DNA sequence: CACGCGGCAAC
DNA sequence: GTTGCCGCGTG
DNA sequence: ACGCGGCAAC
DNA sequence: GTTGCCGCGT
């Protein structure tokens, strides 16, 4: 396993893939606000990566 | 107001990290006096000075061989060295 | 340069000596437990100077 | 060899 | 605290 | 009262 | 990388 279907990330190990997917890219039920805009997200990854694009852009 | 983007903020809080991340090629880093290592922030060079570079008044053996070190980097190195 | 009533902490300014005093030898009716084992302190410079000590 | 744990280390 | 890396323990 | 500067634990 | 920290200059 080396490449990440749902992001850019590349991955050596194939269980440290299943920590990555099931750590960044599994569906929270309770989601969760953006700290600086109103924004709201279900997956980790998205949030991550929406919440840098502000104060880094 | 970052020199190198001529971008503005409001506070210069967050525009220290909009250089450290995005201008990382204009911070002045940190060599370690020990080893190889090149850090960003000196707060991260204290860590890396207390956790590596800290003589162990114990002595801790390689795993493999019956050599024993009072420092972590030099153990580490060590033990690196076996697969050669 | 004013030498703290509680610590060896020196402070320049009579105004900030103030600050410090409140913000660190104040009581604190409910206790703060320390970060690594049972310990409680109802001074915040006592909670972070036995803090500080989980180094060793 | 697959899998999961836990430590690692600069960010 | 993060996250991928890795050594190593179970099968 | 306000905001930075070096620092530190997570 | 985040965030709180505090004595200190403003
Ligand atoms: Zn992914
Ligand atoms: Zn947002
Ligand atoms: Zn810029
Ligand atoms: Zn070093
Ligand atoms: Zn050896
Ligand atoms: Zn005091
Ligand atoms: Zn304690």
């Amino acid at each position: 396993k080396f490449h990440c279907p749902h992001c850019d990330t590349v991955i050596a190990r194939k269980s440290d893939l299943g920590v990555h997917l099931r750590k960044q890219h599994s569906y929270i039920e309770q989601g969760k606000k953006c700290r600086y805009c109103d924004a709201v997200f279900h997956e980790r990854y998205a949030l991550i990566q929406h919440q840098k694009s502000h104060k880094n852009e | 107001e970052c020199y190198i983007c001529h971008a503005r903020f409001t506070q210069s809080g967050t525009m220290k990290m909009h250089i450290l991340q995005k201008h990382t090629e204009n911070v002045a880093k940190f060599h370690c006096p020990h080893c190889d290592t090149v850090i960003a922030r000196k707060s991260d060079l204290g860590v890396h000075l207390r956790k590596q570079h800290s003589y162990i008044e114990q002595g801790k053996k390689c795993r493999y061989c019956d050599a024993v070190f009072h420092e972590r980097y030099a153990l580490i190195q060590h033990q690196k060295s076996h697969k050669n």
